[PDB]
């Protein structure tokens, strides 16, 4: 008696029942459900990664990181359902706390008060401080990756693209939230740019750099920030795109007050420091929390840190999907009876 | 959905104190 949703088997029962379609996502359908054992509502992500190495990669990383992470502002994994043998496992079901919506969905329907904008921003940075303490880069931060409640509680999700920060060493529908140096040159700075981009989107209810492709993305960023001062040029390592930037016509910086005319001055000032073109000059997570825009919520004693760094020394993109399937089977074993 | 006051959030309640 496996339960069906939109002609798709969701085999989560008898524990989880009353399935309701939420949305589609990478490789899988998400549903709200009732957990009959704990008498609580949950979200359940059905994942069918096993035909694609890349999908397997994102699933393992996600499971590993979310299980290691414990924070108020980061979504957790409550339970994971899968077949009792590896040959029988064609799907993995990830059970999480049910959140009412995500920031992307909210911004379609609703304009945000500068109050809610400020508080949302604080939670993003508070979650990110923890992430960066574990020396992990999220690398995918965007509004759909930010889960929300009507009680204004925010949680960061979707760690599938996350990895340990190293200086130095695959899509992704949107380049909109990706740092300029990613197009050019990894580092904690790239998550800050993303957060800068999300803040801008809460302000105007539109993406600040909605580029249609690689170079168009650059032209968007440059249309706002203007052409780099140098010192930005010449802090660039790859010399092929430095000269590309030199070969570009001049662009004027658009002052953050002309855009976002209705925005807090303190917000715009912080926006400026997240959105700096040079990664080295870009504001760090703990400095951002300490910015006057967040003074209302800033409390470093209540802003918890990771106990140690997170460890991925394991092989990243190279592993065969059969092996990854073995690893996913092992990682999810703690949720199985007899473990 | 529609957003409740910020004070509905528990973390925000720890801020008001
Ligand atoms: N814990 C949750 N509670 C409520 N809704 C969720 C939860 N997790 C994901 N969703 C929703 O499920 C849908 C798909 O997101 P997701 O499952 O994360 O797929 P994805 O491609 O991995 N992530 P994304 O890039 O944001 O679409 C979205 O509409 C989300 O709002």
């Amino acid at each position: 008696g496996p339960e069906m949703v939109r002609g798709q088997v969701f085999d989560v029962g008898p524990r989880y029942t009353n399935l309701s379609y939420i949305g589609e996502g990478a490789y899988g359908m998400v549903c709200s459900a009732y957990d009959n054992v704990n008498k609580v509502r949950v979200a359940i992500k059905k994942i069918s990664p096993f035909e694609h190495q890349t999908y397997c990669q994102r699933t393992l990383r996600e499971i590993k990181i979310l299980l290691a992470f414990r924070h108020e502002n980061i979504i957790g994994i409550n339970d994971i359902i899968r077949a009792p043998t590896i040959e029988q496992m064609k799907d993995v079901y990830i059970v999480q706390d049910l959140m009412e919506t995500d920031l992307y969905k909210l911004l379609k329907t609703q304009h945000l008060s500068n109050d809610h904008i400020c508080y949302f921003l604080y939670q993003i940075l508070r979650g990110l401080k923890y992430i960066h303490s574990a020396n992990v880069l999220h690398r995918d931060l965007k509004p759909s990756n930010l889960l929300l409640n009507t009680t204004c509680d925010l949680k960061i999700c979707d760690f599938g693209l996350a990895r340990v920060a190293d200086p130095d060493h695959e899509y992704v529908a949107t380049r909109w939230y990706r740092a300029p140096e990613i197009m050019l040159n990894y580092t904690k700075s790239i998550d800050i740019w993303s957060v800068g981009c999300i803040l801008a989107e809460m302000l105007s209810n539109r993406p600040i750099f909605p580029g249609k492709h690689y170079l168009d993305q650059l032209n968007h960023i440059l249309g706002i920030l203007g052409s780099p001062s140098q010192e930005d040029l010449n802090c660039i390592i790859n010399l092929k795109a430095r000269n590309y930037l030199l070969s570009l016509p001049h662009k004027n910086k658009v002052p953050w007050n002309r855009l976002f005319p209705n925005a807090d001055s303190k917000a715009l000032d912080l926006l400026d420091k997240m959105l700096t073109f040079n990664p080295h000059k870009r504001i760090e997570v703990e400095q951002a929390l300490a910015h006057p825009y967040l003074a209302q919520y800033y409390d470093p004693s209540d802003e918890p840190i990771a106990e140690a760094p997170f460890k991925f020394d394991m092989e990243l993109d190279d592993l065969p999907k059969e092996k990854l399937k073995e690893l996913i089977f092992e990682e999810t074993a703690r949720f199985q009876p007899g473990y | 959905p529609q957003l409740k006051p910020i004070e509905s959030s528990i973390l925000a309640q720890r801020r008001v104190r």
